[PDB]
């Protein structure tokens, strides 16, 4: 990709005891224009892996198609093996690095959640190929706005519960909506646990504007 | 003197979906810079018997993409011995645009009717992303009618209501947008067929100007 | 970086510094800038250290293949010509190679200057590097074909020491080499500080 | 000469800062008050500046500061470079003749 | 290339117990070519007061001369020896007077209080940013090396002679890893009783 | 436009000894003015006698480490033996020079025991040039770390001093001190210090906490 | 005196006749950097007054220059300012405005108003067209009550209950948005500002070192320079204490100084 | 392009300069003297950019002559060097920079011989010996090798000849003639020009 | 990281004239690039007791121009001993903008009420031109509501009708424009005085989104 | 930078070239021969851009030798010049241009002496006399002034000496030694090098 065109705002992910939860807004902005306000920037890779992207939505759809095809083929094989979230993370890192080396990178920053063998996985894949695993992740303006709160809470309490992680993610979404021009009120909470990947419907933030009257 | 300007459609394309079909609309002005090369052009290019497309951007690129997609869709329909789906044409357009996003610019929205999913409207802006929308507007003049379509769009609109809404929004765009003008061309696609009408002169909806006496 | 090479009666004297600087910061002070191609052939390192090392090692393996196939040692002129061809086929690619091919063959002592630009010239005295001007001056004032081995060693050491003294990117130690008909030998590795203490 | 071309875009503005400020004040007065206020202030400034030390000696210009409203305002101009510590002083008669317009 | 790297230079100042030390290199050269090994970067601004300037040599000399002009005038008017803080303020004003086109030098001031004999060290930025730290201040083209050496070596309440040892070791090891700095180091140890000026032996490479 | 390289920080350092080869690095992965993560050691162990540290662009570091592991497996399959430290260094130099016109933005330092049981440290540049040294520091704070290594391990500029052989405990203390100083003065270092000691018994990993930003 | 042909009297003020040097030097090859302070400054408006916060790290390039830098500047007994951006520019701007406000108060005989300082700062910054990089958080408690301003280098201001400035401003502002209450208590406001500064310190490379605080109220002015010390240097393990005679000298010049 | 050289002895300062003034590829003048007589004891070797050289040299020369006329005693070599550096810095910081390379030589009955090096940036530096131009690169090494603090006048001339022979041997540009002058306690003495036909 | 961005208001300013006054309105979002520096700002700067102005463009430029014009208008009113005319303030703004059109960028529209001509609305876009309009919209988000205001504007609207129209148009702009957001600030100026209201949360008019189930 | 010269007589072609190979400001080699022996009767004077000169000259030389070996008779000077022009043009148009200035000289038993001028654009032109480099500007005037179609060998050498003396007098670069060769019906004869110490 060379022109980002329709872009994504930010994806925040955090791991709790029992799985991982990620969140993303439902907005694809051409420039400063909202334009598409109902797209989904989160996909279910398999029963134990989830994926959220920030950047060119066309590249996100291309990755969706490719990953879905790989999962379908592996399921067809039926040999009793499943792509672990770490394997998907490695594959995405390799693909992004190859595209970067070809001077035609995919303009998305990807957050990979998962829960396999009783181990929460939370991966980060950038445009160039920078890959790492962290207890909390945030792309775009997330790394500046939401990441502080996530890191503070985690370094305070190393392990969170599902409800605590969801509340923290909702607070981060509220902050991002308050202080990000490319953010949107409607977002999408996706959680992966032992049961599987569960993607919640469109949720809105609790706006507060008392400071407007305070002045 | 005023040459070396690639002929850009500079359209205001619109497609509204109703119960059992889709209503298409666009202006008829193509400006090479600021000179109106063509003022009665046909921006609604039929892809199949019951599938149409609206071209926005470079005239040559959109025309070539439309011709290629028409050829591919005709071959595919002959092979399958079934009426083609609107989603298939949208997917072909998306693949063509995404493959050559860095080579050609073409904002194309595809609307039509198929037996399975009925009237559908798909938008494929520059970049190669595809999403289904109840109503889709594109082109240079679409920016001036985003609020109008957002406010005046309802659910369950009838065929004639959709035609009137499209005519009003398009006329506002032509009035405000310099690159948009000419006549309003409409195409209502349904199971029975596609019936096309052209609104010119007094037929084009007229909106009262402020006309403040001091000015 | 300063390299010194001159062919006197008893062979070829090769000297160089050992300072590699990445910009202003001195990356290393012990880099060996005299690249030993063969037991009888050796080259220098000026400019891009990686380029010089890689291409000189390639030349060394090519020379070994030549010796294995033809059952005869490759001449200095031939090795210099091969190196020139290899660096010329990559011309305009940003390679920064400055080297001197010093050896002894049937013709006698050999000294060829090869750079990434492409030109390959033989001569008596040569010096390539940032501080090559100072070594050029010292050697030219002190050079003579009818020179004893000790006098040639002293001349090379003094030229390299002056080049390091006047050049900011040159320093470390003087890697002195002497090429003879029976093969090159490593004479000494004198620290620049020790040379400054000695002469001054 | 190339000295006419400013070295910095802000240099030309800040070099004539006092002149530009006086010009802006005169323009505002003319717009609102009328012709009398700019003329009166110009005459007052001329009268105050006419009485001062010779060019080679640094003047206080106290009355000028009071009239311009700068008697209680300090900017970078007053502190950064001191006209008293000129570091460059020409011949007294030469400077006087230059001011008088002979040179 | 950076303008500071055009002429090189490296100046360091350290604080001890009732004593202060300042050191600088002695190399003057255009780009890579050396010219002299005796260039002075430390200038006396009083009995127990020195200022070391690193950067463009011409700017160093101009700043030193103008600062001496202002200092002489100030001491003549006041009739008292200047305080280190007052000297820092004067240098900051001088540098900020040329804010938009700056004097390419980063002076560091080291000296004892003329009355209280309290050690004082400070560093100035390109446009005169005061920065007073009790540990040490460095300036030059080898700022990183000097910072590392000072952090690894500096200790509180240093004995004058061993303060000299520490600062000399730091400066030597810092300049030995920089190409455009070196060719000898001059160290001034300033105490209330006396001042010791020492020239170290260093690699002339 | 598109910039294939970004600087993710990180500082590596290797010290060679008579029977040990310490390879130490920080765990700060920081791009731009933000910190990506606080747990990302820059030192990866290749064999039981070799540990490599990579600093710079993280993607290139990961790709190079994976390529090195694959090449080690290929060498083991072909020659039926584990590659030696010098062989690994030469192979890494060739690999780095292979992508000469699209250079890897990686600072590579190989530290491990040689065939004689002596610590060997090989320093690499992005292009590929390398040499054997007794100690070296790479990454963002290489300039800050190197002078103290020269002063202490090399005993340079130290008149009338005893050239005591470098012991293991002294090396660990020196490493901890230098990295503490780097965390103090370098913003790209801190969080933690991963120390990999390569001895004839194996590789020991030690983590020392550094002050956070 | 001067040497021949000096006609015009000296022109006091800024001296810009030095940029041709810069142009020539840049043309020869490829400018040195100045301390940008990598700042994180924040302030809040609580029930009784203003609480300001700042970090104490100053960074030149990407190397920490000062570990203990005072970034909360004094403007008046009731008005204080926090500086972000170019260190020298903020220092000089704050000092000049403080002197002007001191003159204004001396002439008036009453405590200066925050609006006056804000107006002077913004007017000067606009006059200089943003070339002076001074990201300022202005806070004080005048006769009209507490006031907090955020003055940008280009000369734009905004009165808000809480503001953040600097490179680490986003983390502090996120903390504020998460944990801000109207009409806070003194302790609550201090805690909130400290948490915001700590978040900026730990999440931004340019920010670090200690936390500065300044509590302004109609009753007291509480300047707390070492309010918190989150980060500290680790203990030195090995002793590199150089003994006498370690360094070899060449010349000796002992100059006694009279007492 | 233009070469300057200066060697300072115990009681003298030997200076020399080439006599080539070239425009494009042709040597317009082959006897161009680059030495400017500051006073009875001071010389100014100036090279640089076309008109800047002559203008600056004559300006400083007239200033020194004015000082002599007004005060009755000549400027000391150190004072002249400082004055020249001040003027060069002031002009270069201004809108009319002087791209001139200077080599001031003089003798003082109190301080003795003195040689001063100055680049186009106006960075004064007193050195026992110095050179300017591209030939300085080739000649400074020889000076370092063969210079002695207590070097006789004839030995200094021989060292200068060695430097000039090196210039002829290696330097691309041809500089057949060099004008050589010496400054003693008796004044400025013009020596025979060293020629390489 | 995200600095060196001059703070631009990025407003959607609107002023509608009714019988005996003018209704003013604007959002409260100022974005420095894509970060929301201020989300509750007051974009309606009062010039006099019964004259207001709306600021669009560079924040510093508009603020300085507004302050200078306020000073001049106060001095002029004191001199004339009469309530200032809206046309006088418009002329002062036009003169300032035209004199420094190449130095500062400021799109300012001036609305107010004076005894002579009653409620007036003047627009002074970048360039320094002045024209009286019945309704004037400006700023980045004004482009998305041109058609809506053209279609939904009538002659003889009442004060409450104008307030509702302004609120709806502004809300549409905030929804569509990324640079626009926050709360809607309204100021109805009449002979009695200026009454200001702030619409936040549910008070902001909401327009139904398409919310097509497949998306 | 590098100077070539060629004078064609009734039954000979006199050619000469400088022996200086300079990198930056230093003359690395002072005895660099720029004449390439195409065959027993043809010479190729080649100057240009570093590696292009040697590579192109040797390529054409090996091609001519291959023609000799395969056919048993040497290429005519005209044929060699045309072949060189064709190859130079083909390489210039392609992605690896050869920036080489050529001066082909040869003698044919039927056509007689022949001198060929070629620029880096591969524009062949037969001339009675020609020169390359910046010295051509100074020397072509002398050639025009003193050239005669029926010029003897000794007079041709005298004219060459005049040209070289002019180069020493006016040309900025020093070119002390020039390699001089002549081509007669008896073959290529190497003459004494003209030196200007």
């Amino acid at each position: 990709t060379q022109n980002p065109m329709v872009t994504g705002t930010s994806v925040l992910g955090v791991k709790f005891e029992g799985g991982v939860v990620i969140a993303a807004d439902m907005l694809g902005s051409y420039g400063s224009l909202a334009r598409f306000r109902n797209i989904s920037r989160i996909m279910r890779v398999n029963n134990s892996t989830m994926l959220g992207a920030s950047g060119d939505y066309a590249d996100f759809q291309y990755l969706k198609q490719v990953l879905g095809q790989m999962v379908i083929d592996e399921e067809l094989l039926g040999d009793g093996h499943s792509y672990s979230p770490r394997a998907i993370h490695s594959w995405l890192t390799r693909a992004m690095y190859s595209r970067r080396s070809k001077m035609n990178p995919l303009w998305n920053t990807m957050v990979i959640g998962g829960y396999a063998d009783g181990e929460s996985f939370l991966g980060y894949v950038d445009m160039l190929g920078v890959a790492y695993e962290a207890p909390s992740l945030a792309t775009g303006y997330g790394a500046y706005l939401a990441q502080p709160l996530l890191r503070e809470v985690l370094e305070k309490q190393p392990v969170l519960s599902q409800t605590e992680a969801r509340d923290l993610v909702e607070r981060c979404m509220r902050v991002l909506y308050y202080r990000d021009a490319r953010s949107y009120n409607r977002f999408q909470i996706a959680t992966v646990t032992e049961k599987g990947v569960e993607i919640e419907g469109p949720l809105s933030t609790e706006t507060n504007w008392d400071i407007a009257h305070m002045i | 003197d005023w040459e070396s300007r690639e002929v850009s459609t500079g359209t205001t394309i619109m497609a509204v979906q109703f119960d059992g079909g889709v209503v298409l609309g666009a202006d008829s002005r193509t400006t090479t810079g600021s000179y109106i090369a063509n003022r009665v052009t046909d921006k609604l290019t039929p892809i199949h018997d019951r599938i149409f497309c609206c071209r926005s951007g470079s005239a040559a690129d959109t025309q070539a993409v439309a011709d290629a997609v028409t050829y591919q869709l005709g071959f595919h329909s002959i092979e399958l011995n079934e009426p083609p789906l609107v989603h298939t044409a949208a997917s072909l357009f998306k693949e063509m645009c995404y493959r050559y996003r860095e080579d050609l610019m073409a904002g194309i929205i595809i609307a039509g009717w198929d037996p399975q999913e009925g009237g559908q409207v798909y938008s494929v802006p520059m970049g190669g992303m595809m999403v289904r929308q109840s109503f889709a507007i594109g082109g240079s003049g679409s920016s001036y009618i985003y609020g109008y379509v957002d406010a005046t769009y309802r659910e369950g609109m009838t065929k004639e209501e959709c035609l009137q809404f499209t005519a009003n929004a398009l006329a506002l765009a032509m009035e405000r947008d310099g690159s948009s003008g000419g006549v309003i061309r409409l195409a209502a696609i349904a199971e029975s067929g596609v019936e096309r009408q052209v609104l010119l002169g007094d037929q084009i909806p007229k909106f009262a100007v402020a006309t403040l006496p001091p000015a | 970086t300063t390299t010194l090479a001159f062919k006197f009666r008893h062979g070829v004297i090769v000297a160089a510094d050992s300072r590699a600087t990445a910009g202003a910061y001195i990356a290393s002070q012990t880099v060996k800038k005299v690249i030993e191609i063969n037991p009888y052939l050796l080259g220098t390192m000026a400019g891009g250290a990686a380029d010089c090392s890689f291409w000189e090692r390639l030349l060394a393996r090519q020379c070994r293949i030549y010796e294995l196939r033809n059952k005869e040692r490759i001449s200095v002129a031939a090795a210099s010509k091969l190196l020139a061809n290899m660096v010329y086929q990559y011309k305009g690619m940003g390679l920064s190679m400055g080297t001197m091919i010093c050896g002894w063959d049937k013709r006698g002592p050999g000294l060829y200057y090869v750079d990434s630009e492409g030109n390959r010239i033989s001569g008596a005295t040569f010096s390539v590097g940032s501080g090559s001007v100072y070594a050029y001056g010292v050697m030219d004032r002190g050079y003579s074909y009818d020179l004893e081995v000790e006098q040639a060693y002293d001349l090379a050491r003094r030229a390299i020491y002056q080049a390091t003294y006047r050049d900011a990117y040159s320093g470390g130690a003087v890697n002195l080499y002497h090429v003879r008909e029976d093969g090159w030998i490593r004479v000494s590795s004198d620290n620049v500080a020790d040379l400054h203490e000695k002469y001054s | 000469k190339n000295e006419l071309l400013p070295s910095h875009p802000l240099e030309l503005s800040e070099k004539n800062f006092q002149l530009n400020q006086d010009k802006m004040n005169f323009s505002t007065l003319r717009n609102i008050q009328g012709l009398f206020a700019p003329l009166k202030l110009q005459m007052e400034f001329k009268a105050v500046q006419q009485v001062q030390r010779l060019p080679f000696l640094s003047s206080s210009n106290l009355s000028l500061d009071v009239l311009r409203g700068n008697d209680e305002t300090i900017g970078f101009e007053d502190i950064l470079n001191d006209p008293s510590q000129s570091e460059v002083m020409g011949e007294p008669h030469l400077m006087v003749e230059y001011k008088l317009g002979l040179l | 290339m950076s303008i500071m790297s055009y002429n090189g230079g490296a100046v360091m100042a350290m604080k001890g117990k009732n004593c202060v030390a300042i050191a600088a290199d002695r190399r003057f050269g255009i780009q890579a070519q050396m010219v002299t090994t005796d260039f002075q970067k430390i200038f006396p601004m009083g009995d127990r007061l020195y200022i070391g300037l690193a950067g463009l040599a011409t700017d160093v000399q101009t700043v030193a001369q103008r600062l001496k002009f202002r200092l002489n005038l100030y001491e003549l008017k006041e009739g008292r020896q200047i305080k280190p803080y007052t000297l820092m303020s004067m240098v900051a004003n001088l540098l900020y007077e040329k804010r938009f086109g700056p004097y390419y030098t980063e002076p560091v001031i080291a000296g004892l209080d003329p009355k209280t004999f309290k050690p004082f060290i400070c560093s100035l930025d390109l446009i005169g940013c005061p920065m007073v730290t009790d540990d040490f201040v460095v300036s030059g083209t080898c700022a990183e090396q000097m910072y590392g050496m000072c952090e690894s070596l500096w200790e509180p309440n240093m004995d004058p002679d061993h303060l000299f040892e520490t600062i000399s070791q730091a400066m030597l090891n810092a300049v030995d890893r920089d190409a455009v700095s070196g060719m000898g180091v001059i160290v001034h140890i300033i105490e209330k009783d006396k001042i010791t000026t020492r020239t170290l032996k260093a690699r002339m490479d | 436009r598109f910039s294939p390289y970004v600087f993710n920080g990180g500082t590596i350092l290797a010290i060679a000894g008579e029977d040990f080869a310490i390879v130490a690095s920080d765990t700060r992965l920081s791009e731009g003015f933000s910190i990506h993560t606080r747990d990302s050691p820059k030192c990866y162990k290749l064999t039981d006698k070799t540990v490599i540290g990579c600093s710079g662009f993280h993607g290139d570091c990961l790709t190079l480490t994976k390529i090195i592991e694959a090449r080690l497996k290929m060498y083991k399959h072909s020659n039926n033996k584990a590659m030696t430290t010098g062989a690994i260094a030469a192979m890494l130099s060739t690999i780095l020079y292979s992508r000469r016109f699209f250079p890897y933005y990686v600072y590579n330092i190989i530290g491990g025991l040689d065939e004689e049981g002596k610590g060997a440290v090989y320093s690499f540049d992005p292009v590929g040039s390398y040499q054997r040294d007794s100690f070296k520091a790479g990454g963002s704070a290489s300039a800050m770390l190197q002078p103290l290594l020269d002063n202490q391990v090399g005993f340079k500029n130290m008149q009338n001093v005893e050239h005591v052989p470098l012991s293991l405990d002294r090396a660990m203390r020196l490493v901890k001190d230098v990295f503490i100083s780097a965390a103090e003065r370098d913003v790209y270092t801190g969080d933690a210090l991963r120390i990999c000691i390569v001895t004839k018994e194996g590789i020991r990993e030690e983590t020392v906490s550094l002050r956070k930003d | 005196m001067a040497a021949v042909s000096v006609y015009a009297p000296p022109v006091g003020g800024f001296s810009f006749d030095n940029c041709r040097r810069n142009a020539v030097l840049e043309a020869d090859f490829a400018l040195p950097k100045v301390r940008k302070t990598g700042t994180t400054i924040a302030g809040v408006v609580y029930k009784d007054g203003i609480v300001l916060g700042a970090d104490t790290r100053a960074t030149e390039g990407m190397v920490v220059a000062d570990k203990n830098c005072s970034k909360i500047h004094f403007i008046s007994p009731n008005i204080y300012c926090c500086g972000a951006g170019t260190a020298a520019d903020t220092d000089m701007t704050t000092q000049l405005i403080s002197s002007n406000l001191e003159l204004h108060s001396l002439s008036t005989g009453r405590l200066p108003r925050v609006v006056t300082a804000n107006r002077m700062l913004k007017q000067m910054l606009f006059r200089y067209q943003g070339y002076i990089g001074a990201a300022l958080v202005l806070g004080g408690v005048d006769v009209t009550g507490p006031h907090l301003y955020s003055i940008y280098p280009h000369g734009s201001t905004d009165k808000l209950p809480y503001v953040t400035m600097g490179s680490g401003s986003l983390a502090a502002m996120a903390v504020f948005e998460d944990k801000f209450r109207p009409d806070m208590e003194e302790e609550e406001a201090k805690n909130l500002v400290s948490e915001a500064i700590a978040a900026g310190i730990f999440n931004d490379l340019g920010s670090g070192s200690n936390i500065d605080l300044c509590v302004i109220s109609k009753n007291k002015l509480d300047f707390l320079r070492p309010y918190t010390v989150p980060n500290k240097k680790g203990t030195r393990l090995g002793r590199y204490r150089c003994e006498k005679g370690t360094t070899a000298v060449l010349t000796e010049k002992i100059t006694p100084l009279e007492i | 392009m233009e070469y300057l050289i200066g060697i300072q002895g115990p009681d003298y300062v030997l200076v020399a300069s080439d006599r080539v003034a070239a425009s494009n590829i042709v040597q317009m003048k082959d006897d161009h003297d680059k030495m400017f007589k500051m006073s009875e004891k001071i010389l100014l070797l100036c090279v640089g950019e076309a008109g800047d050289t002559v203008q600056f040299a004559e300006y400083i020369q007239k200033n020194v002559q004015l000082y002599k006329m007004r005060n009755g005693y000549e400027l000391s070599p150190t004072a002249a060097a400082n004055f020249t550096r001040r003027n060069l810095a002031d002009c270069l910081r201004s809108r009319t920079p002087y791209h001139v390379n200077l080599l001031l030589a003089g003798y003082d009955e109190h301080e003795g011989p003195a040689l001063y090096y100055m680049d186009y940036l106006a960075a004064l530096a007193k050195a026992p010996f110095a050179a300017h131009g591209y030939g300085a690169f080739l000649t400074l090494s020889i000076l370092d090798r063969y210079y002695t603090p207590t070097i006789s006048r004839e030995r200094a001339v021989e060292l200068l000849r060695k430097c000039l022979e090196e210039l002829q041997k290696r330097f691309i540009l041809n500089l057949p003639t060099f004008s050589v002058r010496i400054i003693d306690k008796n004044g400025i003495h013009d020596l025979d020009n060293i020629s390489f036909p």
